[PDB]
């Protein structure tokens, strides 16, 4: 009986540089793409989340056979040949050689600007009555929320218990790689939208959008709330909490809509106890 | 004959990184036959990749994706000791964004039982008694599916780019990919033509095949 | 007889690296034919059969020695260690054209020194104005592709192999082995042929040396190489084409784009009315990682396809806009390229309009003009794109209304003006610009903008257009009727 | 454990230019961005606050490896060798010359402006009738309370009792970069916000919002109080001091709601005594 447990997220509004790509002599350029509607969009890495979910499991006791030095800032493996079967990380985010091989049982995409990107820079001459080189230099900055996607296949874990420190880790995610020096950005959830089903497909992939450029209100995307009416995207195994539930209480015939009937919470910790009950119940923990 | 079925699929990123392209991770304009042949064996639980071979694949793509460029410190086997740096490479990797597309399958070529198109239709109607593992992905592992849902002809009702593969097109589209060197990989060369129809050309019918 | 080695473009399994590699196999045993008509001059005896598509060999006895002998009369080195690509016409191209390619294809192709074995450096001084600028570049003596016939061929028979051969980044671009611990198993493989192809690629493809506009010219001189590939759709016409591109000076390959090189490529292709011209190329980045990067690495690769309407704006752009500087210093010929007419070519190519933002990138982000300057230059030829805009009009009513206030303007200046009296008709331009400058927010602005349309008198324009120049000042942002302001005032011409 | 300190900080009202970015013609325009409803802000760079630290630590008297001669307006380095066991900026704000590295344990964002800009300029010309091309000139400037968010970590502090001359730093922050000859804006903290908790999520970044589009009255942002109201955030860890306070105890029914059982002190020196006390018990200082 195989079960996921997919689900979309999206950080609070803040100035963030994280991942940035390489250089051109002046200007650090975040790295961006195109998206809905052709507007560029700043993103985040998928491993450099997953680098944040390694720190964190390395952080709090869980074995990781792939521990970061910090003093050395390199990665040391304790382990040269995997052992899933006792280590977090070779168990969750897989390895690779040259037994053989070992699918990563956590699958997220990029991290997405939630609002399109603007030439932003921020100049950075450095204190000195000399000035020479390595001064004047540009860091491309974005005001906005960032929304990723991840699933996990519960049913590859080889440790089924292990699915609830990735909850605790996704929801205290300590950092993305980026200028914390400069732009400390916090990437811990503000609204989330979780299913734990046995279906593969969960057409919740990127629900939060609202566009309306420089500007934080972060609505419910219409074609979400579209497929929710259809009938598919069952609200019995969907999971709202967050501020976007303040925007889906106010909504006029939210009472009446099958979004009401949906396990909705404000308070995410209370969204986390219950979905962590139900999925102990369903897996036997 | 039985209607071949059509899945309909959207992915928010994904990325076909080209066989001789090892030095930058750009990208086909289309998913290859081959990706999409595996993960059409992800979603039904196969994992050998024999058991499947002769369904003939078409695929439409339904609106024409923007192509991005991304820096990722990328991990090769270079040097045996792990914590090298010589291990750790800055590469740019090509993705293409809001990737929407319908597939048709057509498992009638194969001669074993059950087909693959039994397989699938049987995987959506009970998604339950299904059993694999990981997570449906296309192209990397961590770039999953938004959707991927039993659809008809007419789910867009709308204009469609079919790759039709011409002898003297552009595109030069692996249906059978050879891992470990280049040996067995087989390429077919396709093309991007605009046409209104709801259903594939005969021509756009790709037929996967061991290299052999 | 039967073909031992048979190519055809409509082959499946073919890449466009494939087909301009066969492209370079036509135009190397054309150039071959012109040097050796008859068939006992070649080695080995080996004769081709050319069509538009398709490249055909027979030869006379073992395989080793024929393609030694086309191997060797390929690939050859001059005196002066420059490359000698007989496929290229070195005949008509000078020597500083010479250098350009012999160091782009040390750059993409022998990027490694275990492929080749370099001479002296070479210095001489080509005399340009009365001005004897030093090139110094890195001779030759002997690279892999010269001796690629032993790798080709069965050691023992002296014959082609019947069994796919492990290539290389040297021979196919961008095929390197990820995972070096696995050198011997993860190679790319390719039949004989293909492999040949790959030999004969770097004929076909052009080199252009990119600079970055951030980067002062003088504080860093041009190492980036941009590599144009071109999709084949048939011999002759890449043949010609290729031909037609060999006139052009090595100014003019100094480009600020990627875009911009790919246009190049196809700035000498004819034009035809009667035929919808579309040619598809690509341009491949080489640009060392750091400072001390020992080879180039591929940081990036895009496609162009040039439409007639693309290619024909982009000929206006060069014809109105002006070329680059060949600024000519200590053995230091600089070339300054005008980043309008790349920013133009770029939203050609994205397909936008090519007023995307120029005053942005003319006067707000070029603060030192130097592309303003250009503005200047081509001012006009930025009025003619934007008279082809017809979003523009209502902004061009709106320009010929602030002309005709301002002449209002300077009219109540000349009545005011003593005789004898110079008047300040330069002075006062000035001060329009130094008050529109310092308005710092909407109010202020439009105040001054509504006083000085007040000020001019009865105006003819604003009259005809009412309602319409009323709901452009109303709803336009007042930095964007500043900029169209200050367009307005630098365009006067009575 | 793991115990972080985050803090969002408000400052006093008045005109600031501080950080000017690469000025244009004869105007030096101070660096602006957007930020919430789309409005444009002026922004104040968080190296300058990291700089003012620098200097506080120096002034008062710690080892400091970096030494900024006021004379000369020149930095000198002590010693080649960073050593962040020996030298308080290299433990808390990191080094990277280019062993090598350090992480850095005070993470700061950028100081944005609580109001949006206007454009307000103003004119300075040298006087006498001798008049050159440096005659007159156009500064401009900004009458905002600038808000920047801050994040430490006390575990990653090589010692761990440096985080006590931080917070004084911070509550007796020196003059922030910028023209103190014709615009001296203090950037002393008039109302904070103190999170000291052991899970790293934080809800307190940039929680301060205005009454009026122009004007100084400085409110707590709905947000922040909603999400206290909602569960999280647990009111036992929230620190606010300054002149927020006031507001919050004029508000309706607050004996009731959760914002009451939090530390909340109209003294922000008491405030800040107390947090000192609390994480001196917490790390065994």
């Amino acid at each position: 009986p195989n079960y996921y447990l997919y689900g979309t997220v999206l950080t609070r509004y803040g100035l963030a540089s994280l991942n940035h790509d390489i250089r051109r002599g002046n200007k650090t350029i975040l790295q961006k793409g195109y998206w809905n509607n052709g507007k560029i969009h700043s993103f985040v890495g998928s491993s450099a989340i997953r680098w944040a979910l390694r720190f964190y499991l390395q952080k709090q006791g869980y074995l990781v056979n792939r521990v970061w030095d910090e003093e050395e800032h390199i990665n040391r493996l304790t382990s040269e040949d995997f052992d899933p079967e006792k280590f977090y990380d070779d168990d969750i985010f897989g390895f690779a050689l040259l037994p053989n091989q070992r699918m990563g049982a956590l699958g997220m995409n990029m991290a997405v600007s939630l609002t399109p990107y603007d030439g932003a820079v921020k100049l950075g001459a450095k204190s000195g009555r000399e000035k020479d080189s390595t001064s004047l230099h540009f860091t491309e900055y974005h005001a906005t929320r960032y929304q990723y996607y991840f699933g996990i296949d519960a049913t590859h874990l080889k440790d089924f218990s292990r699915i609830l420190p990735m909850i605790d880790g996704i929801m205290n995610l300590p950092k993305v790689g980026g200028s914390s020096n400069i732009f400390n950005y916090p990437f811990c959830p503000d609204s989330l939208v979780f299913q734990w089903t046995n279906h593969f497909a969960s057409y919740i992939s990127y629900c939060f959008e609202y566009c309306d450029p420089k500007s934080k209100e972060a609505k419910l995307s219409q074609e979400f709330i579209d497929e929710v009416e259809c009938g598919q995207i069952d609200p019995s195994k969907l999971w709202i909490g967050g501020t976007i539930v303040k925007d889906l209480q106010q909504l006029d015939n939210f009472e009446s809509s099958p979004l009401n009937k949906a396990h909705i919470y404000r308070n995410r910790n209370e969204m986390i106890e219950a979905l962590k009950t139900v999925i102990k119940r369903d897996l036997g923990l | 004959m039985i209607a071949p079925l059509i899945l309909y699929l959207d992915v928010p990123f994904t990325t076909f990184r080209e066989s001789h392209a090892r030095e930058m991770g750009k990208t086909y304009p289309v998913p290859p036959p081959a990706t999409v042949y595996g993960m059409l064996l992800s979603l039904v639980g196969e994992t050998n990749v024999y058991r499947h071979c002769g369904v003939e694949l078409a695929i439409a793509m339904l609106s024409s994706p923007k192509k991005s460029r991304i820096l990722r410190q990328m991990r090769r086997f270079k040097n045996a000791d792990f914590s090298h740096p010589e291990n750790v490479i800055p590469c740019y990797q090509e993705i293409l964004s809001n990737l929407k597309c319908l597939i048709w399958v057509r498992s009638d070529e194969e001669k074993i039982q059950p087909s693959l198109r039994e397989r699938i239709q049987l995987a959506f109607d009970h998604p339950e008694l299904v059993r694999r593992f990981g997570c449906l992905f296309l192209g990397e592992s961590d770039q999953l599916i938004k959707t991927i849902k039993l659809a008809r002809e007419d789910y867009l009702e709308g204009v469609r780019q079919w790759a039709i593969r011409d002898n003297r097109g552009r595109l030069t589209l692996p249906y059978w990919v050879d891992h470990v060197g280049s040996r067995n990989t087989r390429f077919l060369r396709y093309r991007i033509e605009e046409m209104d129809r709801l259903s594939p050309p005969d021509l756009a019918w790709t037929m996967v095949q061991s290299p052999i | 007889t039967q073909p031992k080695i048979s190519l055809s473009l409509h082959a499946a399994d073919t890449t466009i690296m494939h087909r301009v590699g066969m492209t370079g196999l036509y135009m190397t045993l054309k150039r071959l034919e012109k040097q050796y008509p008859l068939s006992r001059q070649r080695g080995g005896h080996i004769s081709w059969f050319l069509t538009a598509d398709t490249i055909e060999l027979f030869w006379e006895g073992s395989d080793f020695i024929a393609l030694s002998w086309l191997i060797n009369e390929s690939f050859q080195l001059d005196d002066t260690g420059l490359i000698h690509l007989v496929g290229l016409d070195n005949d008509r191209i000078d020597l500083r054209q010479k250098i350009h390619i012999h160091e782009g294809i040390c750059g993409v192709f022998l990027r490694l020194n275990k492929f080749y074995q370099a001479g002296e450096i070479i210095n001489t001084e080509l005399r340009f104005e009365e001005k004897q600028v030093e090139y110094q570049y890195k001779s030759l003596t002997w690279y892999a592709h010269q001796t690629f016939a032993e790798k080709l061929c069965e050691a023992d028979t002296q014959q082609l192999r019947h069994d796919y051969i492990q290539i290389t980044s040297w021979l196919y671009l961008g095929g390197i082995v990820r995972h070096a611990r696995t050198q011997n198993t993860t190679k790319l493989e390719e039949k004989p042929e293909y492999a040949l192809a790959l030999l004969f690629v770097p004929v076909v493809c052009h080199y252009c040396l990119l600079h970055i506009p951030s980067e002062d010219l003088k504080e860093r001189k041009p190492h980036r190489y941009l590599v144009v590939i071109p999709e084949i759709k048939d011999f002759e016409d890449a043949s010609q084409r290729r031909w037609r591109l060999q006139q052009l000076e090595t100014k003019q390959f100094h480009v600020s784009s990627l875009g911009e090189a790919g246009l190049l490529y196809y700035s000498l292709d004819d034009i035809q009315p009667e035929v919808a011209y579309y040619q598809a190329c690509q341009v491949w980045l080489y640009e060392k990682t750091n400072k001390a990067s020992r080879q180039r690495t591929l940081m990036s690769i895009e496609e162009i396809k040039i439409d007639k309407n693309i290619l024909i704006t982009y000929q206006q752009v060069q014809k109105y806009f002006k070329t680059n500087y060949q600024i000519i210093k200590y053995k230091q010929i600089f070339i300054k390229v005008n980043p309008i007419r790349s920013l133009i070519a770029d939203n050609l190519v994205k397909g936008i309009h090519w007023w995307s933002n120029f005053w942005e990138k003319l006067v707000i982000e070029d603060s030192k003009e130097y592309l303003f300057n250009q503005l200047f230059s081509n001012r006009e030829g930025f009025i003619i794109m934007a008279e082809n805009s017809e979003e523009d009009k209502q902004y061009l009513i709106f320009i010929k209304v602030f002309q005709q206030a301002m002449k209002g303007n300077f009219a109540k200046i000349y009545a005011k003006t003593e005789e004898g009296k110079d008047p300040p008709i330069k002075k006062k331009v000035e001060r329009l610009r130094a008050e529109l400058n310092y308005c710092y927010d909407e109010l202020s602005f439009k105040e001054y903008l509504s006083d000085f349309l007040v000020r001019g008198g009865l105006n003819k324009y604003f009259n005809e257009h009412q309602e319409e120049i009323a709901l452009l000042i109303k709803k336009s942002p007042w930095q964007e009727i500043r900029i169209w302001s200050l367009l307005a005032i630098a365009s006067y011409k009575p």
